[PDB]
RNA sequence: UGAGUAACGCUUGGGAGUGAGAAUCUCCCAAACCGAUUGACUAAGGUUUCCUGGACCAGGGUCGUCCUUCCAGGGUUAGUCUGGACCUAAGCUGAGGCUGAAAAGCGUAGGCGAUGGACAACAGGUUAAUAUUCCUGUACUUACAGUUAGACUGAUGGAGUGACAAAGAAGGUUUUCCACCCCCAUAAUUGGAUUUGGGGAUAAAUCAUAAGGUGGUACAAUAGGCAAAUCCGUUGUGCAUAACAUUGAGUGAUGAUGUCGAGUGAAAGUAGCGAAGGUGGUAUUAAUCAUGCUUUCAAGAAAAGCUUCUAGGGUUAAUCUAGCUGUAACCAGUACCGAGAACGAACACACGUAGUCAAGGAGAGGAUCCUAAGGUUAGCGAGUGAACUAUAGCCAAGGAACUCUGCAAAUUAACCCCGUAAGUUAGCGAGAAGGGGUGCUUAUGUAAAAGUAAGCCGCAGUGAAGAACGAGGGGGGACUGUUUAACUAAAACACAACUCUAUGCCAAACCGUAAGGUGAUGUAUAUGGGGUGACACCUGCCCAGUGCUGGAAGGU
RNA sequence: AUGAGCAGGUUGAAGGUUGAGUAACAUCAACUGGAGGACCGAACCGACUCUCGUUGAAACGAUAGCGGAUGACUUGUGAUU
């Protein structure tokens, strides 16, 4: 059957990307938290 | 007039009808002028926020709006000529292509009766009364079918411009302004004597009797399905619930929201236009 | 259970018999499973016995069985049979072949057997 | 014209196969940001032969060393092949 | 422990070789499925999985010398291809600005945003791996100067074009196809043959030729096209019946003394060799002309770009047009997979995923049975042929008695010819019901064929496969549709139509706190809401209570 | 918003041209024309029934049947609530 994750990299980048998250207050806050927890994969822009 | 559509497609029977569109129009083949066409973006009942605000509206076809000179103000005391009576999809009436003698084209509403080669005019002074003309209401004698009226001066034709609509003159008020108008649907307003008007009823008198025959035909015309409140669940409608065809339990019928509905007066009577009214389809003020 | 392999249908058995008899006439030795060897032997014997007379009817009847191999093609294998293999055995009543048992296989512990034919 | 855009040549069987012809297609690896115009001008001012045609490809990075407790990533490089007129040939 | 139990997730036989060891690896020969596909090309994705050499801790439902695994080395080559450097749609963002305790929200100019528009390259070869990219041969384009000749250019702006629906049909031209003919190998021990098998093409571009398609054409006035106008628009006059403008599949010649080619074939069927490389018919087929035409109503994208227009400029020459010489053509993608093993399914999982090419026989066909081009061995086997289970096949006599019910299963089944009721919105019912014929040969058949008469075989002749079971009465809903993904597809929902009510335009209803927006670039023959639900006939009584509307003096 | 797709085969509407007829209509016959939430049926979509599987091949499927299949259709890509 047709599962729940059909991938299309343009959509993924535009939706969870770095320029997507660095344009609203909540996105800036989540980048703050992720720098705080020190994620190596900060957003989905890096593989 | 109207013309039947004998289907002989053996899935149900539909005595569908359609306006003849042949004996009424000129050159039914659709070749509208390019200079006066702008595409319409179909909002589809939606909103700038993207939610739904007007229900069951969507799925209409692609149209092309014809820029109509409802104002009739840039060309005054200058003759014109009706060139074609095309079918513009947006409004129920018939639009006509006129060409002012200097060579300038426009789309107007076709008063019922004018034909190819006729002459129409627009002015500010007393002129003739033949259909298609335009002039301030103070000059049109009482009794003539008048359409494409407008409320504010130099504001272009809002009131009474639908398929087969009109309005009659009924003299003047006691002030010396405010020519009275007997509108369609029993009301009677007071229009300012500086308001323009166009004589002659609007064409396509038989749009009341065209019968959409199949649900589809209606879906393509822009009206999507409407669901009765008694089919709803008790949530998202006041009429929901009930274990099988229960009636409208609350004391009066209700809207999809919680508003009392049936016959409850709604006009905002604290408005400037209440004193420009003689009657409101039933009685005084 | 449902979808299942076609398996050892009767056509599979008979076609295996044909391929193995072709192979044994072509070379003269087969290293197969024992319980296919005992089943190939019967058809082998019947062919060699039917092939000692050499009229065209026998050629037709043997054409119904043989298949071409890398060594000989079918119309070469027929000549190779009727020229040297069949007449060699012309005086032996039965007993045209032997099946001797080899050692068990490492893959399946099946009883490998060798099929051959000598005077 | 820093000529920092000629990092290295690569010597492979393919390069020799293409080089022993008549066109004498040399090959180099260049700065990942460099462009064909800069490459051919650099070649002009490093050797002295105005090149005919320049071609560039880039080998995107992949996984390297596979499974070795410290898997790594390869190197992004732009290989530019450089063509030369029929009767000329130079060395590195 | 259960237990060395269930499971091991669609398929074979052998020869030769390797290797310590082989069902499992390499080669060969068959064999068995696929063939509107398990074949070929690519988009999306994935991210080295691709090629060569080596290894066999682990992963592979067994094994393994082997793997899409691991290790070392390697491969992706563009002025013209997909996209940027050009264009815009939905929409997104959004200077100033509007609104909002705060963050933010809305939104104008501008800017982004392909799934679309515009833009110039074809054929063949080559490597283990790339190819309109490299190479060979022949081309075109867009800029740049310098030069020869002609000409006054004519935009950030105006106009035209671009610029468009769905369905249907009929024509033109090449083709498919049919026939003939040149060429090649073949000449046959199983009775007989005096044949049998295969192939028969060459591109963009340049020049001439183009059947046919579209749409009047010239001249004069001009008050409009934010100014300007020789352009467009408008109004007059003549020719008209074809001139003019514009477009145009195909044809021929160059390209081509080239490449390719059935086959042959040395040191692997590879290198090299490489004959014909054609004529007619065409009542059949697809493709192009075609953004063509006709009809209908649900009335069928924008901008850039191209042509033009004047303004603006230019003459002591700028700018453009045509040619010659020379120079330049940037940035990312380009491997491989594209799924019964590389994508999404936790996997080497029976599932899913856009588009393109799509052979032959019978046939209406992309159905159905078998095959071709090509491609795979469904990564546990070997036996035995007990109960028992699934799946197929078959079952005398009876033929629905089992049963909750004829659930399931069975009969009919394509084509051709007769014939076909009750009822009705007069369309249907109806493929109604009910029946018959079907194969091969000869002759007749028309232009091919169906058909026709005679004859012949079999138990049976769409001999196989793939094709409706039917009649009669009743309830519900009018119908076609939608629905509870993953137990309910229904008598529910929808619907056409009816009525009632609200609403006079800054409409009413609605989202939002407000701005703003829909309703609507709509205007009572219109829009929102409640209720019924095609079509026909009917829709009785009660206004005390609740609700709704109005009331004008009083009471609180 | 924008694009693509629906092998093949039938029924043969409205309208129109002609002839009769009509005082002229109406009506009838032939020919053309090629409509339809039409018909039969593959790809495509959906999911009515049995059987199987139900620690499955599969966190909802297979064989065999089944309804629609030019339309209120199906589908990809992008945006949005
Ligand atoms: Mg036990
Ligand atoms: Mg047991
Ligand atoms: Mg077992
Ligand atoms: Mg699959
Ligand atoms: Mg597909
Ligand atoms: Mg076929
Ligand atoms: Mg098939
Ligand atoms: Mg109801
Ligand atoms: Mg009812």
């Amino acid at each position: 059957m047709k599962r729940t994750y059909q991938p299309s990299k343009l959509k993924r980048a535009k939706t969870h990307g770095f320029l997507a998250r660095m344009a609203t207050a909540s996105g800036r806050k989540v980048l703050k938290l992720r720098r705080k927890k020190q994620r190596a994969q900060l957003t989905v822009s890096s593989e | 007039p109207i013309k039947k559509i004998i289907s002989r497609s053996n899935s149900g029977i539909h005595h569908s009808t359609v306006i003849d569109y042949k004996k009424l129009l000129t050159t039914n083949k659709n070749k509208p002028e390019k200079s006066l066409l702008v595409t319409l973006k179909k909002h589809g009942g939606r909103n700038n926020q993207g939610k739904i605000t007007v229900r069951h509206q969507g799925g209409r076809n692609k149209r092309k709006y014809r820029i109509i000179d409802f104002k009739r103000t840039h060309y005054d005391n200058i003759e014109a000529t009706v060139k074609s009576i095309e079918y513009d999809p947006n409004r129920s009436c018939f639009v006509s292509l006129i060409t002012y003698a200097n060579g300038a084209k426009s789309y107007i509403i076709s008063p019922d009766g004018i034909k190819v080669g006729d002459k129409i005019l627009a002015s500010e002074h007393p002129i003739d009364i033949k259909p298609g003309f335009s002039m301030p209401l103070a000059f049109i004698p009482e009794g003539t079918q008048v359409h494409n009226i407008e409320l504010h001066p130099k504001g272009g034709g809002q009131i009474a411009r639908s398929a087969g609509s009109y309005a009659r003159i009924l003299g003047q008020d006691e002030t010396g302004k405010y020519v009275i108008l007997q509108l369609l649907s029993g009301e009677t307003r007071k229009f300012l004597k500086e308001c323009r008007a166009t004589v002659g009823v609007v064409s396509n008198l038989d749009h009341n009797l065209v019968v959409i025959g199949k649900a589809g035909r209606n879906r393509h015309r822009g009206i999507r399905p409407t669901v009765r409140g008694s089919a709803m669940n008790p949530n998202d409608h006041p009429h929901g619930g009930g274990e099988g065809r229960s009636p409208v339990g609350r004391d009066a019928p209700r809207t999809p929201w919680g508003k009392r509905h049936m016959g409850v007066k709604t006009r905002n009577m604290k408005k400037a236009s209440t004193n420009l009214i003689i009657r409101n389809r039933k009685g005084e003020q | 259970s449902y979808i299942n392999k076609p398996g050892k249908t009767s056509a599979w058995r008979v076609m295996t018999v044909r391929q193995q008899v072709s192979a044994v006439l072509a070379y003269g030795k087969i290293e197969t499973t024992l319980k296919k060897a005992k089943n190939t032997q019967k058809r082998l014997d019947k062919l060699i016995t039917l092939a000692k007379v050499d009229n065209f009817n026998n050629r037709r009847q043997v054409k119904k069985w043989l298949l071409n191999t890398n060594l000989f093609d079918v119309d070469q294998l027929m000549d190779h049979l009727f020229s040297k293999v069949a007449p060699k055995y012309e005086k032996t009543p039965g007993g045209y072949s032997r099946v001797l048992k080899l050692g068990p296989r490492r893959g399946d512990a099946t009883e490998m057997a060798i099929l051959q034919l000598t005077d | 014209d820093v000529t920092n855009v000629l990092l290295k040549p690569v010597l492979t069987e393919k390069v020799y196969f293409n080089q022993m012809g008549e066109t004498k297609k040399y090959v180099f690896v260049v700065n990942p940001k460099a462009s064909k115009t800069r490459v051919k001008l650099a070649f002009e001012l490093v050797y002295g032969i105005k090149p005919l045609k320049v071609n560039t490809l880039i080998r995107k990075p992949t996984t390297i060393r596979g499974g070795s407790r410290f898997p790594g990533l390869s190197k992004l490089e732009k290989l530019a092949v450089i063509t030369l007129p029929k009767g000329i040939a130079i060395s590195v």
